[PDB]
């Protein structure tokens, strides 16, 4: 249970995903661009966020399009996306536009916190 | 100087159930002072989940406290959760006369492990915050108020119980897939929360 900014550390996150095990997974990401011939959208970490390292990494998300808003490929445009990782690749189940007015230094932080402080 | 009430619970340890190298669970008389008991506070899903297993801190006493959790080792009395839909089921038992239709939903606010719980209400409730009868809610953001009930198991001490939150009242706070902002406002709301008054024990101790 995991909020990713960093879409390319996914596989560092869960080295133990699988088929077997897959991992439920929500990314905020930003749309760099989206390939329509095979239905992939290019998304990288949302810009101003962090410095650290990313990479972009292509989602299918061919099994969404009826239900997905046209919003969401276009490229420059802030989303959610929450699918499975099996470990190898991204089985997206729902995607959706979110606002920039988000993405505040007191949120990301909120975000880091929720991600390991919870259990007493 | 000001009044100082004082009552006496008896004498040495008699107050404290069980001592923890950590905190003190104390005994159900002391639970309405906790700063926590007959007031709804802002919890994470996690935190009631992940609440203990009260039979194998109070004994038979848990008998009585189906409708209490031990978040940490404060008693919560009335909880306050949000989440996400994740789940809608539709139920219309029959009486006599009386057609009574409820709501089961299943709500994540998705942080932490084990982030979902049971939610019950009737469908006039559900109906009056503009959440349609199609099945078609998954996504929106609601923030309940409600009582619990723990299935305890008094048998198997350790085991976590199956949970139902009978909800007093719903709040839809986005009918819209993106209600990101909304999120944020509620976690943290129940980050500052946890921060301030969870985190540290609660520790009781005589004027």
């Amino acid at each position: 249970s995991k909020i990713i900014l960093i879409p390319s550390n996914i596989p560092q996150e869960f080295p133990e995903a699988s088929i077997s095990n897959p991992e439920r997974l929500r990314i905020l990401a930003q749309v760099k661009d989206f390939i329509p011939h095979e239905s992939t959208i290019v998304i990288d970490k949302v810009p101003t966020i962090t410095s650290e390292q990313s990479t972009y990494i292509n989602i299918c998300i061919f099994n969404l399009l009826e239900a997905c808003s046209s919003r969401v490929l276009v490229p420059g445009t802030l989303v959610n996306i929450d699918a499975f990782y099996d470990g190898e690749s991204i089985n997206p189940v729902d995607i959706y536009e979110v606002n920039g007015a988000n993405f505040t230094m007191e949120n990301i932080q909120l975000i880091d916190e929720m991600n390991n402080s919870i259990g007493k | 100087l000001y009044p100082k009430t004082k009552i006496d619970w008896g004498p040495g340890e008699n107050h404290i159930c069980l001592k923890t190298p950590f905190k003190n669970f104390y005994v159900i008389e002391l639970f309405h002072q906790a700063p926590t008991f007959d007031k709804t506070i802002p919890l994470f899903i996690s935190d009631i989940n992940n609440s203990p297993n009260l039979y194998g801190i109070y004994n038979y006493i848990a008998d009585h406290l189906r409708h209490v959790v031990l978040v940490n080792n404060y008693p919560v009395n009335q909880i306050n959760i949000f989440g996400k839909i994740v789940y809608e089921q539709y139920k219309e038992k029959e009486f006599n006369g009386v057609e009574e239709s409820y709501v089961i939903l299943v709500i994540s606010d998705f942080i932490g492990i084990d982030s979902k719980i049971r939610v019950r209400l009737s469908q006039e409730q559900f109906k009056e915050v503009g959440l349609t009868l199609d099945k078609k809610n998954y996504g929106k953001i609601v923030e309940l108020e409600g009582e619990i009930y723990n299935w305890y198991d008094s048998i198997n001490v350790s085991k976590k119980p199956d949970r139902e939150l009978k909800v007093s009242k719903i709040t839809v706070l986005s009918h819209r897939p993106d209600g990101l902002h909304f999120e944020f406002e509620q976690w943290k709301k129940r980050m500052e929360f946890r921060k301030n008054n969870l985190v540290e024990p609660w520790v009781f101790i005589p004027t």
